[PDB]
């Protein structure tokens, strides 16, 4: 899976943030941008193959499967030491 | 940090690159007359070494000291160096040389006598413990003849009394705008250079009083002579590299300011965000 | 919107934005006067789609197409505040003029090394 | 006397004053934090030999007291244009 920008995602959920009146934080993010982007990448996960037989009811065995994210960032002026990057 | 630190410091960098700006063009013109001054030079020593050709190499020859290869036991350095800084590595490529040969030289067991213009030099062997026998300093953009008479008259009185068996100069020599190299090249004993006078057996001069008497100052004037052209190719040598290395300088802040004008609008940005955050949710 | 109206006739129309900067800041300054809550460098919260909401009308189409034309103006000389940065992410070429280019006599003073097209 | 840090009794009373939602000032200190400074410091003080006689009643006589104090502050990367600097 690509995540074509998380940088756009964020400044989207800006937006709904400072709408709902939520003190910001850094760079007028909310407090919780970090919350954001974790519980989204941290998906993208191997899993082993005890965990396929009980999720799908042991119409699998012996395959792990795998889920890989490449999300996108655009930084400017090429400064990796940003907040969101 | 804080813009109004960045900005400060920005605006100090864009002086010292006027700064060096001007010296690249000082450095620039410098050059030109410092090399006219070169090619002012040419016809004395040239003159002088066809008639050291005819009088000394000859059909007939004049058994003269300095002409003679003997043996060597020590030997002698003149060392040109800059009066000023910020010219590069001009000086210690250059030391580095002759600290080079003249160790080979020890490593013959032979001796070593320095003999230094310029005071850059002077401060180094006086450094690395070199043997500076006579020194001449604070010539600066203004070279004479006159002043390099004394170190000059040291090595070749040091010369004819034996003390010395070989007189080397050490110096740049310009050769592009763009590229100069340090040389080692020797003066006593005076090199085999053709100049063939065997096409010039239809005369001969009338000496007065003798040759021999004449040939003794002949030679102690193209000594000299050779030096004064040594110092002078240093100087339009060191111009060009002053020249080179502030147009590097330049470019070096230049590419600074953009590195600094960077962070300087990160905090610019910063600086209002907290600002007015602090404002708005501090209403209600 | 009379853009969008030549174009359903299918004509190729050239739309012309004399400075997108100053749509930027009515819109800073109507938010401001709602009352909603500041973002990024003190411009609104809606910024991104602001500029969305424009920028993406002008198309080509089945039927016809828009180009557009946009004057520029930078704030502080920062193409990193939000407002350059944001309009850059639909802007396809770039032009710049120069005063040393005219001054040299050459019209149009476009500068060959600076101008730029995706 | 050798107070450790009055730039962190200033944090603690910026915490009390916001949980007393008292309205901030700049980087969210209250504005007395100036006054409660000022007290707190104007005590350290040389009294001449009369205010002595006049407090212990008679019984020191010829002696001035005197309370000297050290404050100690922290600055952030040099910094000494904050609000408590």
């Amino acid at each position: 899976i690509i995540y074509d920008d998380l940088s756009k995602q964020a400044v989207a959920y800006r937006q709904i943030s400072l709408l709902l009146r939520r003190p910001p934080g850094r760079e007028a993010f909310p407090g919780d941008v970090f919350y954001l982007h974790s519980r989204l990448l941290e998906r993208a996960a191997r899993v082993n193959a005890e965990y396929v037989e009980a999720f799908t009811k042991g119409e699998v065995k012996g395959k792990t499967g795998s889920l890989t994210a490449l999300p996108i960032i655009e930084t400017q002026a090429g400064d990796v030491s940003a907040f969101v990057p | 940090a804080g813009a109004k630190d960045i900005r400060s410091k920005i605006a100090s960098v864009q002086n010292t690159q006027k700064i060096t700006k001007a010296m690249e063009m000082v450095a620039a013109s410098k050059m030109r007359k410092s090399q006219d001054r070169m090619a002012a030079s040419r016809p004395y020593a040239e003159t002088m070494r066809k008639v050291i050709g005819h009088l000394a190499h000859g059909n007939l020859e004049y058994k003269h000291p300095y002409l003679e290869d003997r043996d060597v036991k020590r030997v002698g350095y003149l060392v040109v160096s800059t009066d000023r800084g910020l010219a590069g590595g001009l000086n210690i490529n250059l030391f580095k040389k002759l600290l080079a040969e003249m160790k080979t030289w020890t490593d013959k067991g032979v001796q070593a006598d320095l003999a230094m213009i310029g005071s850059k030099g002077v401060s180094f062997f006086n450094s690395v413990g070199g043997n500076v026998v006579a020194q001449v300093t604070g010539m600066g953009d203004n070279p004479s003849l006159s002043e390099l008479i004394g170190p000059v008259k040291v090595m070749l009185q040091a010369y004819d009394e034996g003390r010395l068996d070989k007189l080397y100069i050490v110096s740049n020599k310009f050769i592009n705008t763009m590229s100069q190299v340090p040389t080692i090249s020797q003066l006593l004993p005076l090199p085999a250079s053709d100049d063939d006078d065997l096409k010039h057996k239809s005369w001969d001069y009338l000496y007065e009083p003798d040759p021999k008497a004449l040939l003794d100052t002949l030679l102690r004037r193209y000594v000299e002579s050779q030096v004064y052209q040594g110092v002078v190719e240093n100087l339009a040598s060191e111009q060009a590299a002053r020249m080179v290395a502030m147009k590097a300088a330049t470019d070096n802040g230049g590419s600074l300011i953009k590195e600094l004008q960077l962070v300087y609008n990160k905090a610019r940005q910063a600086s209002i965000t907290q600002e007015l955050t602090e404002i708005v949710s501090g209403a209600a | 919107t009379m853009a969008e109206k030549f174009r359903d006739e299918g004509r190729d129309v050239l739309l012309f934005v004399d400075n997108i900067y100053r749509y930027t800041l009515a819109g800073t300054e109507v938010s401001a006067l709602l009352g909603r809550m500041p973002s990024a460098v003190g411009y609104q919260p809606t910024l991104a789609e602001e500029m969305g909401v424009l920028q993406e009308r002008i198309t080509s189409t089945k039927t016809g197409s828009i180009t557009s034309v946009q004057a520029v103006y930078v704030p502080a000389d920062d193409l990193t505040d939000p407002s350059p940065a944001t309009t850059f992410a639909h802007l396809d070429a770039t032009v710049v003029l120069s005063r040393q280019i005219a001054s040299l006599g050459i019209y149009p003073a476009v500068d060959p090394l600076d101008s730029t097209s995706r």
